[PDB]
C-alpha cells in the first residue's frame, strides 16, 4: 500500500531493524569520509604552502 | 570502520526477534526512552570530558591548532583552560577547553539524574512519550539549531 | 451583543463625547505647539543643515553616536 | 564558449537515475496484481 | 498490525505505545541498589574535578 | 456512406470524441499547429534578426550559441513599425529571415488560436447544458497578451516594441519597461501585484482547510461509466476561534452567510487583478505614467530633501540612459 | 554536445504528453 | 525469541518501559534549570555580538595576539 | 532552514497522532462486541 | 568590577522579569475570580 | 530467520509515473542550462 | 461567550480600547500636520 | 427524559440513534460509535454544530469527531464518536446510556 | 482544582476571539510590532542614518513613508534601548534605527506565535493541523529575507526596510547587484506562485459552474460551513469537462485540493533557499561560455548580454546616494552611457 514516501515506516513497530538501518547509514557516512580524504590527497600540493 | 559496521548491520537484520526488545508482559515491542537517553547522556558527558581533558589540553594528545590575529605562523600546540569571564572570549583558545571540561561534568550529573528519576505523570502524557516518533522530533530541533550556529560561526 | 446596540447605548455617550475631542485635542497640540519634533527627535524644516556644512550628518561609530549626535546638534545640522 | 565534460554527465545521471528508479517500482506493483 | 487509508488503498504506521503506571515505593533493595549507584556518580564527579584542578 | 457532409458535422459536434474538437476547434487546431511549428523551427534555427535597422543584429537561436535561458524568437526589425509584413512582400527568404518576419507569423496566429480556445471552452459548456462561464475567467490572461503582445506595440509605434518570445528576453522587457515608464507606483500594476499573491494565498488557505475536514469520499463505479450517488464525509463543526477571524470577516465582506459565495469570491479576485494590469499596461501604451516625486521635500533654506521616491528615479534614470545608443542629444521624448 | 541534450529532453516532454493522452489508467 | 548472553544481561535495563511518578514531580525544578539556561545564553549571545562588554574582554581577532 | 519543515512535519505527527489514524493507543484493539438495537 | 554594559543588562532582565511577573499574576488572579 | 512480520508493499501507479517522470525531466531542462554554463 | 453583564475591564474591553484611544490621538496628529507650511 | 443528547446547546435531538459499544481488552477503555439516520439538525437551522453534548443529571459528557454523509449534495446521515480511556469514563458511560435507552427506548444487546 | 488548571480552562473559554497559550506570545508582540511601524511612519526619522526623509512629520505621502533600517557603522548591534549605543536614551533610541528592530524581532515572535495558535485552535476542536503546515511559507520568506540575509552582509542596512517605496527600492537594488531574476530557485518561485494564482482562478469557476440544483428551487439548506463546499458540485460533470479541453482532469477530489496546497508552498520555499544563498553572495550572475565568447567576439549580441549592460548602469548611478556612507563620488564621464558603446 506505503507510497513512496512511507517506505521506511516498516522499522516503526521493531528496533532490531531500526538498528540494522542505523548501522549502515553510520558505514556510509565513514566510507565517504575515508573515501573523501583518499581522493583528495591526491590533488593536493605540499611544495608550496605561503 | 566501515567494513565493520556494515557486517555488524548485516548482523542485526538477519537478527530480529531478540526478547530484549520485548517486553513479556504481553510479548509486544517496547523502548523505555527515558532510560535510554540518560544512559547515552551519561557516555556523551564522559566522552565530552576526556575530549577536552585529554586531547585539547595536550595532556596526553597533541593539543589544537593555535594561530596569531594575523594568521602567520600557526601550529599545533598545548592549550591551559581559562574559566575567567575571558573564557567566553570566542577567539580565545583557552574557551573551548575549559567548555569541554565544564559539559562533561554537566553530562555525567545529568546522565546518572535520568537513570535515578522516572518522568512525571503531567510531562508524560502532555509530550506524548512512549512515541519514538517524538524523540525524533525533538532531535531535528537540536540538531538545526547547532547548524544555524555554526553556520554563523 | 452586537457592536450597534452598546454603540448607541446612552452609557457609551455620556462619558465618551467628553473624552473623544480630549484626544483629538491633545493630539493636536502634540503637533501645534511644536512638541512632536522634540520628543521624536526629528529635525524642524529649516535647520537639516548647518550654516558651515552642505554635507548631511551622518553617524559613523556605534559606541560614540550619541556624543555624534549631540555634536552635530549644537552646530544646528 | 567552453562547454563542460562533466555537465554532461551531471545531465545524464540526474535524469536517468530517477526514471529507472520509478520505472522499477511501477513494473514491480503491476507484477502485483497480475 | 496497522491497517489504514482507503483513500488510495494505502498503508501509514504508528507507534504501539506501552501502557502508564503509577510507580510503587521503593522497596529496601531498591534503595541500596540505587544508593551504590549514586554514591559512585558523587565521588566520580569529584574525581573529575580534581583532574580538572590538575591539568590547569 | 450517407455523403460525407452529414457524417462529417456528426464527427466535429461529438462529445464522445477523446479530445473535443468543435467549429471553434476547427480554426483552432491549423492556427495553433503553425503557430507551435514556426515557433521552435525559429527557436531552434532563426539566424540573427537586426532589430534597430543600422546592420547589428542580435542572436536569439540556439545553433547560433544560446542556451535555454539566453535564447528567444527576437522581434521584428524597428524599420517595418506596425507594417504588415508576409513572406511575399519580401524578395528573397534570406532577407525576410534578416529583418524578423517569423515573430509575426507565431503572434498573429498565436492570438488567434487562443481566442478560439475560449470559443472552444463556450460551445462545449453550452453542449452539455452547464453555466457558461468558465470562458470569461479565462478572458483575463487573453485580455493580459492582448495588452501585451499588440496594443502597447500599437501604442508606441512599433512591434520592435514588443516582448521577445524567451526567457532572458522577457527580463529585458520588463527592466526596459520600468525604465521608461515607472509601472511600479502605476496602481494598476499595483493592483495586479495583490490580485496574483491574494490568489495564491487565497489557493493555499482553501486548500489546507478542504484537506483537513475531508474524511472519506467514494462513488459508485460500473465496468463501463460511473454512478449515480457521490458518496462523501466531512467534518461539520468548527469553533469560536474561526468566528471572530474568518466568521466575522467573511459574512460581512462576501455580502453572504451563504457557502456558495466562497467559490465565487475565489475567481473573482486574480481576474479583476489580472483586468486591472492589463489595462494599466496599455493606459502606458498611450503614455500615461505612474507617480513619480522629485523634490517633493524641501527644507525652508531652500535646499532640497532626497527620499526614496527619488533613488528609485536614480536607478530608472541609470538603466534609461544605457538603453539610448541613437544620440546624446535627447531631451524629452517617446513616442 | 549541449543543443543535441536540449532538444532531446523536449522530444521526450512532448512524447510524455502523448502518453497521458491516449493511455491514461482507466479508473475502476 | 532468540535466548543469548548479551541479552540476558541488558534485560533489567529495559524493564520499566512505562512507569511514572506522581503528578507534577520535579517540573517545577525543572523550569529553574530552564531559565537559568536561557539567561547564560542570552549572557553569551551578547558579549559575542558586543553589546555586553565586560572590561578585559576583547572580542576580535586580536585576542590570539 | 529545511531542518525546520522536517521538525514541524514530526511534530505535528507526534501530538495529532489520534487524528492520522482513526485510533487511538491509549485503547487496547477492540475485543467483543456489545450491541444497542431497539 | 561592574562596566555600565553590566548594569544595562541588569536593567534588562529586571524588566523582563517584571513584565512576566506580571502578565502571569494579573492572569492567574482573573481567571480565579470567575470560575 | 523467520518472515519479518512487518513486511509490507510498496505501490506506484501510472499517473504518478507519468507526473514524476515530467517533473525529473523538466526539472532537467531547467538545470541542464547551469549545469553546461 | 464574554458575559452580558460585562464588568469594566473584559477582554472584549481592552481590545477595543487599545485600538481606540492612540488612533484618536494619531488621527489628530495628522490632522494638525496638513496645516504646516512648507 | 433524565437523559438526552444535544448537538447544538439548549435545544434537544429528538431522533434516537443505534450505538456500537466496543470493549477493548477488559473493561478499561472502550468506544461508543452512535448512527444517526437524518437528525433534525440535518434537515434544517443555520447553527453552528459543536461536537456532541450528552447531557444527563449527573453533569456532562462533551465529545467532538461528529462527521455528516451527503450524498449528491444532501445530507442524510449524522456519525458521531466518543472514546473511553479510563474505566471511570467507561462505567460512566454505561451507566448515562442506561438512563438514555430506558427513557428514549429499547431493548439492548451483547455478543461474546 | 489546582490554579494551573482554572488557569488553563479560563484560557480556553468560548469568546469572540480565542486567545490560547498561545495568544499569550501573540497578542502583546504583534501589537507592539504594529504601533511601532504606526508611530515611526508618523514621527520617526531617517535624516541621520540614510540622509532621506520617510515621515508625515517630515512632510511626505502615504506610498514614501517607512520605517528605515539603521546605519552601517552599528554592525550587526540588537539595538536595545538599555543597550551601550542609545544608553537609555528615547531620542537617540529613534534616531539611529532601533525601531527597525524593535518592529522585525516583535514580529518574528508575532509569526511564532500566530503558527503556534494555529496548532493549538486545532488540536482542542480535533482537525489535522495542515493550515499551520502551509504557514510555514510565509515564515520561510520573512525568516530568510528580513532576518538570515543581512545577518549575512555587513549590518542591517541591507535589510528591507519597512515601506512601499523602501520594498520598491529592495526589488531594483537585487535586479542590479545580484541578478535575480536569472537565479534559478526565484524561477522556480515565480512559476509556483503564478500557479496558485491560476489553480484558484479555474477552481473557482468550475465550481461555480457545475453545481447541484443551480436551478431546481434547491432543497438543500445545511452548509454545515466547515465543509466549505465539496458537496455543492458535481466532481463527475468537472472531470467529464476539462478532460476533453486539456485532454486530463482530475478524478479525486481529495488530491486536488493538496494539489492547491502542494504548488504556492513548494514556490515560496525554493525561493527561500534562493535567497539564502545570496547571503554569502553566492549568485549566477554571468553564464562563463558568453563572456569568453564577448571577450574572444565584440559583434555578439544577446538578450543576456543587454541584461548585464543594464545591470552595469543601474549600480554606478543608484549607489553613490543608496548607500552613501561608501563616499562613493564618480565624475560624469566615468558613469555608463549608451552612446559611448
Ligand atoms: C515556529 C513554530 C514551531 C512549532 C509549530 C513547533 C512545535 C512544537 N515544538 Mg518546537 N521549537 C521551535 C519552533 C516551533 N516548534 C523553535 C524555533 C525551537 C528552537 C530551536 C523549538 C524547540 C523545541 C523543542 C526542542 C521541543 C519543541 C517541542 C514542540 C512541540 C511541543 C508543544 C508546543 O507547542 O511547544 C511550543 C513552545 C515553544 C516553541 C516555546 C517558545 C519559547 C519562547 C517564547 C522563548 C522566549 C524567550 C525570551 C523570553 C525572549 C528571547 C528574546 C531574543 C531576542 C533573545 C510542538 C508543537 C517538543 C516537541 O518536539 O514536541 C513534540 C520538543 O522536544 N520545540
Ligand atoms: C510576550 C512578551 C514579549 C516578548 C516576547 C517581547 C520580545 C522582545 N522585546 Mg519586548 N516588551 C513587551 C513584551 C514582549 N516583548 C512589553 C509588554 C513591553 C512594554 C513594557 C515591552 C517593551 C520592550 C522594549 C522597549 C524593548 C523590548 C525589546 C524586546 C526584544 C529584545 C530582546 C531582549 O531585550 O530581551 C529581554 C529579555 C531578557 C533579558 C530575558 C529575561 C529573563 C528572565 C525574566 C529571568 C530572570 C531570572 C533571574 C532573576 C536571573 C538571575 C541571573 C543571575 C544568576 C546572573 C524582543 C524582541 C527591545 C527590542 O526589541 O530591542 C531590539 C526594546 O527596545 N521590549
Ligand atoms: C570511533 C571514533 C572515531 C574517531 C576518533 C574519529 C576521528 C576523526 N574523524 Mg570520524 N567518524 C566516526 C568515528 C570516529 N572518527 C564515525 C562513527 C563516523 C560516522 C558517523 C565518523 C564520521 C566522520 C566524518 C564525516 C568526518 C570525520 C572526520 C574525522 C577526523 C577529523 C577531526 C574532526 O572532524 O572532528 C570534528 C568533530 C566534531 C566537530 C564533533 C562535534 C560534535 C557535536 C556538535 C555533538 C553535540 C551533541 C551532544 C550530545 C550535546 C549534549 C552534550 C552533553 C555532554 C551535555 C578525525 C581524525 C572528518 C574527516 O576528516 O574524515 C577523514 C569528516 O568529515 N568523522
Ligand atoms: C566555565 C565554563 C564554560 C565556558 C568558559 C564556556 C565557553 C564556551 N561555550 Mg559553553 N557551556 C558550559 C560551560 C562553559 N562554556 C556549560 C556547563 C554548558 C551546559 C552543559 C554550556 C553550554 C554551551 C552552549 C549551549 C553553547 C556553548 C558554547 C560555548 C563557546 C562559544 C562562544 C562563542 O563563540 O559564541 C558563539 C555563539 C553564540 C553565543 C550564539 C548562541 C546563539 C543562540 C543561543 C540562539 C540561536 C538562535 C537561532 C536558532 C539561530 C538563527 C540563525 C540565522 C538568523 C542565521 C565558548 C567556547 C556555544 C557554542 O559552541 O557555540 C559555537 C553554544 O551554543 N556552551
Ligand atoms: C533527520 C532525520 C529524519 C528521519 C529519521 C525521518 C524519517 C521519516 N520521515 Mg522525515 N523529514 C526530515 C528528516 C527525517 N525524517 C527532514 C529534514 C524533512 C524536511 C524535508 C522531513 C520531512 C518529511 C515529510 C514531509 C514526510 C516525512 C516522512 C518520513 C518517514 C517516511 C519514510 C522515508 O524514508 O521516506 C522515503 C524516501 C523518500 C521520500 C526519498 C527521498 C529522496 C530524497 C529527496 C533524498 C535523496 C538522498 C539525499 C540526497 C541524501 C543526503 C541527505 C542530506 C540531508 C545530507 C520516515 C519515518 C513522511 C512520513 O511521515 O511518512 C508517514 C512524510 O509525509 N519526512
Ligand atoms: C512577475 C512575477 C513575480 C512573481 C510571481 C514573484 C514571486 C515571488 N517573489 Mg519576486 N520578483 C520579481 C518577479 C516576481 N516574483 C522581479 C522581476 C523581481 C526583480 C528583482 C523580484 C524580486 C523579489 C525579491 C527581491 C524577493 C522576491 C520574493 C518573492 C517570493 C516570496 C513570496 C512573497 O510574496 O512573500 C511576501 C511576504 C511574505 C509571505 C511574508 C508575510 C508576513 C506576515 C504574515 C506579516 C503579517 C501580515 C499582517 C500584518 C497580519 C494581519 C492580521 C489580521 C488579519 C488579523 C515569491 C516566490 C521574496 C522571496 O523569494 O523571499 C524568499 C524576496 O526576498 N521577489
Ligand atoms: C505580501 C504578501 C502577503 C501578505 C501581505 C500576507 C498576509 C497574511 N497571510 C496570513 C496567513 C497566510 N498566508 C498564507 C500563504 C501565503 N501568504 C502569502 C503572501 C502574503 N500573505 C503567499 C504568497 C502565500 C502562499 C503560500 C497562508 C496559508 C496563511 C495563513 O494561514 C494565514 C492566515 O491566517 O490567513 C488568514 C495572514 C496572517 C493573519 C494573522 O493573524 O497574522 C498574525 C500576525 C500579525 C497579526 C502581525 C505580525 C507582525 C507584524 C505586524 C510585522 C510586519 C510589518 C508590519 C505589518 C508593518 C508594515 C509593513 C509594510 C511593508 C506595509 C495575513 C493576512
Ligand atoms: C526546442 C524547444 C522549443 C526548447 C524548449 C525551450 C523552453 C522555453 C524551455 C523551458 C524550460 C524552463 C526554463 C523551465 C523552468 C520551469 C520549471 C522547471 C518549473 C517546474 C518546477 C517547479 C517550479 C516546481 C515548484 C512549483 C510548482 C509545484 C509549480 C506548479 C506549476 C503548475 C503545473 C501549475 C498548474 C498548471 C495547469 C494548467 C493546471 C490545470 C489543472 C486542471 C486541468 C484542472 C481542471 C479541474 C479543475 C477543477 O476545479 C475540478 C473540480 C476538476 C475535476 C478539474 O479537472
Ligand atoms: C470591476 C470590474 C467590472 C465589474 C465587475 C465584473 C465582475 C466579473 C467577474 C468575473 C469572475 C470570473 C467568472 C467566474 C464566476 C461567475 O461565473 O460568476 C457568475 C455570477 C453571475 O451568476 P449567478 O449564478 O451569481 O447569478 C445568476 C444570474 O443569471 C442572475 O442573477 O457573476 C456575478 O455575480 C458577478 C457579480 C455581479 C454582481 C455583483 C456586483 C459587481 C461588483 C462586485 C463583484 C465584482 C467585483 C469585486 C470582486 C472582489
Ligand atoms: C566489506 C569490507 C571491507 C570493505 C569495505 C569498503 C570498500 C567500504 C567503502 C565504503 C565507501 C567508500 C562508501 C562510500 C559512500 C559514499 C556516499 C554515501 C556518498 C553520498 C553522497 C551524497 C549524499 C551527495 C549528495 C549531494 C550531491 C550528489 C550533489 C549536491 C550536493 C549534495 C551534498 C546534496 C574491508 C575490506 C575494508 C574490511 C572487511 C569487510
Ligand atoms: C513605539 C513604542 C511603543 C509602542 C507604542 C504603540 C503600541 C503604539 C500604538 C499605536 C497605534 C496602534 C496607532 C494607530 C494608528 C492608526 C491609524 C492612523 C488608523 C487610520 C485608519 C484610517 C484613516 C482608515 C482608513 C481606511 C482603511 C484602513 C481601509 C479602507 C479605506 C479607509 C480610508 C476607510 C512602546 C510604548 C511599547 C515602547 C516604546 C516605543
Ligand atoms: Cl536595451
Ligand atoms: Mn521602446
Amino acid at each position: 500500500g506505503l507510497p513512496w514516501y512511507r517506505v521506511h515506516t516498516v522499522l516503526i513497530n521493531d528496533p532490531g531493524r531500526l538498528i540494522a538501518a542505523h548501522l549502515m547509514h553510520t558505514a556510509l557516512v565513514a566510507g565517504w569520509a575515508g573515501s573523501m580524504a583518499l581522493y583528495e590527497l591526491a590533488t593536493f600540493d605540499p611544495s608550496d604552502p605561503v | 570502520l566501515s567494513g565493520l559496521l556494515f557486517l555488524a548491520a548485516c548482523w542485526h537484520w538477519v537478527y530480529w526477534d531478540l526478547e530484549l526488545f520485548r517486553d513479556p508482559r504481553t510479548g509486544e515491542p517496547a523502548l523505555d526512552l527515558p532510560k535510554m537517553f540518560g544512559i547515552h547522556l551519561f557516555l556523551a558527558g564522559l566522552l565530552c570530558f576526556g575530549f577536552g581533558a585529554f586531547h585539547l589540553t595536550g595532556l596526553f594528545g597533541p593539543g589544537m591548532w593555535v594561530s596569531d590575529p594575523y594568521g602567520l605562523t600557526g601550529s599545533v600546540q598545548p592549550v591551559a583552560p581559562e574559566w575567567g569571564p575571558d573564557g567566553f572570549n570566542p577567539y580565545n583558545p583557552g574557551g573551548v577547553v575549559a567548555h569541554h571540561i565544564a559539559a562533561g561534568i554537566v553530562g555525567i550529573i545529568a546522565g546518572l539524574f535520568h537513570i535515578l528519576v522516572r518522568p512525571p505523570q503531567r510531562l508524560y502524557k502532555a509530550l506524548r512519550m512512549g512515541n519514538i516518533e517524538t524523540v525524533l522530533s525533538s532531535s531535528i530541533a537540536a540538531v538545526f539549531f547547532a547548524a544555524f550556529v555554526v553556520a554563523g560561526t | 451583543r452586537p457592536f450597534s446596540d452598546i454603540i448607541t447605548s446612552v452609557r457609551y455617550w455620556v462619558i465618551h463625547s467628553i473624552t473623544i475631542p480630549a484626544l483629538f485635542i491633545a493630539g493636536w497640540l502634540f503637533v501645534s505647539t511644536g512638541l512632536a519634533y522634540d520628543v521624536f527627535g526629528t529635525p524642524r524644516p529649516d535647520s537639516y543643515y548647518a550654516q558651515e556644512q552642505r554635507s548631511i550628518p551622518l553617524v559613523t561609530d556605534r559606541f560614540e553616536a550619541k556624543q555624534q549626535v549631540e555634536t552635530f546638534l549644537e552646530q544646528l545640522k | 564558449m567552453e562547454v563542460n565534460q562533466l555537465g554532461l554527465i551531471a545531465t545524464a545521471l540526474f535524469v536517468l537515475v530517477p526514471s529507472v528508479f520509478l520505472i522499477i517500482l511501477y513494473v514491480q506493483t503491476e507484477s502485483q496484481q497480475k | 498490525m496497522r491497517y489504514t487509508t482507503d483513500e488510495g488503498g494505502r498503508l501509514n504506521n504508528f507507534a504501539i505505545e506501552p501502557k502508564v503506571y503509577q510507580a510503587q515505593p521503593w522497596t529496601p533493595q531498591q534503595k541500596v541498589r540505587a544508593a551504590l549507584l549514586v554514591g559512585g556518580g558523587l565521588l566520580l564527579v569529584a574525581g573529575l574535578v580534581a583532574i580538572a584542578v590538575g591539568v590547569s | 456512406s450517407a455523403n460525407l457532409w452529414e457524417r462529417f458535422c456528426n464527427w466535429v459536434t461529438s462529445t464522445d470524441n477523446r479530445l473535443y474538437v468543435g467549429w471553434f476547434g476547427v480554426i483552432m487546431i491549423p492556427t495553433l499547429l503553425a503557430a507551435t511549428i514556426c515557433f521552435v523551427i525559429a527557436f531552434i534555427a532563426a539566424p540573427p534578426v537586426d532589430i534597430d535597422g543600422i546592420r547589428e543584429p542580435v542572436s536569439g537561436s540556439l545553433l547560433y550559441g544560446n542556451n535555454i535561458i539566453t535564447g528567444a524568437v527576437v522581434p521584428s526589425s524597428n524599420a517595418i513599425g506596425l507594417h504588415f509584413y508576409p513572406i511575399w512582400e519580401a524578395a528573397s527568404l534570406d532577407e525576410w529571415l534578416y529583418n524578423g518576419g517569423p515573430y509575426q507569423l507565431i503572434i498573429f496566429h498565436f492570438l488567434l488560436g487562443a481566442s478560439c480556445y475560449m470559443g472552444r471552452q463556450w460551445e462545449l459548456s453550452y453542449r452539455l447544458g452547464m453555466r457558461p462561464w468558465i470562458c470569461v475567467a479565462y478572458s483575463a490572461p487573453l485580455a493580459s497578451a492582448f495588452a501585451v503582445f499588440l496594443i502597447y506595440p500599437i501604442g508606441q509605434g512599433s512591434f520592435s516594441d514588443g516582448m521577445p518570445l524567451g526567457i532572458s528576453g522577457t527580463f529585458n522587457f520588463m527592466i526596459v519597461f520600468q525604465a521608461e515608464h515607472n509601472i511600479l507606483m502605476h496602481p494598476f500594476h499595483q493592483l495586479g501585484v495583490a490580485g496574483v499573491f491574494g490568489g495564491a494565498l487565497f489557493c493555499a488557505m482553501h486548500g489546507s482547510l478542504v484537506t483537513s475536514s475531508l474524511i472519506r469520499e467514494t462513488t459508485e463505479t460500473e465496468s463501463a461509466n460511473y454512478g449515480y450517488k457521490f458518496g462523501q464525509e466531512e467534518e461539520t463543526y468548527n469553533i469560536v476561534a474561526a468566528h471572530g477571524y474568518f466568521g466575522r470577516l467573511i459574512f460581512q465582506y462576501a455580502s453572504f452567510n451563504n457557502s456558495r459565495s466562497l467559490h465565487f469570491f475565489l475567481a473573482a479576485w486574480p481576474v479583476v487583478g489580472v483586468w486591472f494590469t492589463a489595462l494599466g499596461i496599455s493606459t502606458m501604451a498611450f503614455n500615461l505614467n505612474g507617480f513619480n516625486f522629485n523634490h517633493s521635500v524641501i527644507d525652508a533654506k531652500g535646499n532640497v530633501i532626497n527620499t526614496w521616491a527619488d533613488i528609485i528615479n536614480r536607478a530608472n534614470l541609470g538603466m534609461e540612459v544605457m538603453h539610448e545608443r541613437n544620440a546624446h542629444n535627447f531631451p524629452l521624448d517617446l513616442a | 554536445m549541449e543543443t543535441i541534450t536540449y532538444v532531446f529532453i523536449f522530444a521526450c516532454i512532448i512524447a510524455l504528453f502523448f502518453f497521458a493522452i491516449f493511455f491514461r489508467e482507466p479508473p475502476r | 525469541a532468540r535466548r543469548t548472553w548479551l541479552g540476558d544481561i541488558l534485560r533489567p535495563l529495559n524493564s520499566e518501559y512505562g512507569k511514572v511518578a506522581p503528578g507534577w514531580g520535579t517540573t517545577p525544578l525543572m523550569a529553574v534549570f530552564m531559565g537559568l539556561f536561557l539567561v547564560f545564553l542570552l549572557i553569551i549571545l551578547e558579549i559575542y555580538n558586543s553589546t555586553l562588554i565586560l572590561d578585559g574582554v576583547n572580542v576580535s581577532w586580536k585576542a590570539l595576539g | 532552514l529545511l531542518f525546520f519543515f522536517g521538525h514541524i512535519w514530526h511534530g505535528a505527527r507526534t501530538l495529532f497522532r489520534d487524528v492520522f489514524s482513526g485510533i487511538d493507543p491509549e485503547l487496547s484493539p477492540e475485543q467483543v462486541e456489545w450491541g444497542f438495537y431497539q | 568590577t561592574i562596566t555600565p554594559s553590566l548594569k544595562g543588562f541588569f536593567i534588562g532582565l529586571l524588566s523582563g522579569a517584571v513584565v512576566l511577573g506580571l502578565t502571569f499574576a494579573v492572569l492567574i488572579a482573573i481567571s480565579q475570580i470567575d470560575k | 530467520m523467520e518472515p519479518n512480520p512487518n513486511r509490507q508493499p510498496v505501490e506506484l501507479n501510472r499517473t504518478s509515473l507519468y507526473l514524476g517522470l515530467l517533473l525529473i525531466l523538466v526539472l532537467a531542462l531547467l538545470f541542464s542550462s547551469y549545469f553546461f554554463n | 461567550q464574554e458575559p452580558v453583564s460585562y464588568p469594566i475591564f473584559t477582554v472584549r474591553w481592552v481590545a477595543v480600547h487599545t485600538l481606540a484611544v492612540p488612533t484618536i490621538f494619531f488621527l489628530g496628529a495628522i490632522a494638525a500636520m496638513q496645516f504646516i507650511q512648507r | 427524559a433524565m437523559a438526552e443528547i444535544q448537538f447544538i446547546r439548549g435545544i434537544n435531538e429528538e431522533v434516537v440513534p443505534d450505538v456500537r459499544l466496543t470493549r477493548a481488552r477488559d473493561g478499561s477503555s472502550g468506544q461508543a460509535m452512535f448512527y444517526f439516520d437524518n437528525p433534525k439538525i440535518v434537515q434544517e437551522g443555520n447553527l453552528e454544530v459543536t461536537g456532541m453534548y450528552m447531557v444527563d443529571e449527573e453533569g456532562e459528557i462533551v465529545t467532538r469527531d461528529v462527521n455528516a454523509k451527503f450524498i449528491n449534495g444532501q445530507p442524510v446521515a449524522i456519525e458521531a464518536t466518543y472514546t473511553m480511556r479510563s474505566p471511570q469514563e467507561w462505567d460512566r458511560f454505561i451507566r448515562f446510556m442506561d438512563r438514555y435507552a430506558a427513557s428514549h427506548g429499547l431493548g439492548f444487546q451483547k455478543s461474546e | 482544582r489546582g490554579w494551573f488548571d482554572i488557569l488553563d480552562d479560563w484560557l480556553k473559554r468560548d469568546r469572540f476571539v480565542f486567545v490560547g497559550w498561545s495568544g499569550i506570545l501573540l497578542f502583546p508582540c504583534a501589537y507592539l510590532a504594529l504601533g511601532g511601524w504606526l508611530t515611526g511612519t508618523t514621527f520617526v526619522t531617517s535624516w541621520y542614518t540614510h540622509g532621506l526623509a520617510s515621515s508625515y512629520l517630515e512632510g511626505c505621502n502615504f506610498l514614501t513613508v517607512a520605517v528605515s533600517t539603521p546605519a552601517n557603522s552599528m554592525g550587526h548591534s540588537l539595538l536595545l534601548l538599555w543597550g551601550p549605543e542609545a544608553q537609555g536614551d528615547f531620542t537617540r533610541w529613534c534616531q539611529l534605527g532601533g525601531l527597525w528592530t524593535f518592529i522585525a524581532l516583535h514580529g518574528a515572535f508575532g509569526l511564532i506565535g500566530f503558527m503556534l495558535r494555529q496548532f493549538e485552535i486545532a488540536r482542542l476542536v480535533g482537525v489535522r493541523p495542515y493550515n499551520a503546515i502551509a504557514f510555514s511559507a510565509p515564515i520561510a520568506v520573512f525568516v530568510s529575507v528580513f532576518l538570515i540575509y543581512p545577518l549575512g552582509q555587513s549590518s542591517w542596512f541591507f535589510a528591507p526596510s519597512f515601506g512601499v517605496a523602501a520594498i520598491f527600492r529592495f526589488l531594483l537594488f537585487f535586479q542590479g547587484f545580484h541578478n535575480w531574476t536569472l537565479n534559478p530557485f526565484h524561477m522556480m518561485g515565480v512559476a509556483g506562485v503564478l500557479g496558485g494564482a491560476l489553480l484558484c482562478a479555474i477552481h473557482g469557476a468550475t465550481v461555480e459552474n457545475t453545481l447541484f440544483q443551480d436551478g431546481e428551487g434547491a432543497s438543500t439548506f445545511r452548509a454545515f460551513n466547515p465543509t466549505q463546499a465539496e458537496e455543492t458540485y458535481s466532481m463527475v460533470t468537472a472531470n467529464r469537462f476539462w478532460s476533453q479541453i486539456f485532454g486530463i482532469a482530475f478524478s479525486n477530489k481529495r488530491w486536488l485540493h493538496f494539489f492547491m496546497l502542494f504548488v504556492p508552498v513548494t514556490g515560496l520555499w525554493m525561493s527561500a533557499i534562493g535567497v539564502v544563498g545570496l547571503a554569502l553572495n553566492l549568485r549566477s550572475y554571468d553564464f562563463i561560455s558568453q563572456e569568453i565568447r564577448a571577450a574572444e567576439d565584440p559583434e555578439f549580441e544577446t538578450f543576456y548580454t543587454k541584461n548585464l549592460l543594464l545591470n552595469e548602469g543601474i549600480r554606478a548611478w543608484m549607489a553613490p546616494q543608496d548607500q552613501p556612507h561608501e563616499n562613493f563620488v564618480f565624475p560624469e564621464e566615468v558613469l555608463p552611457r549608451g552612446n559611448a558603446l
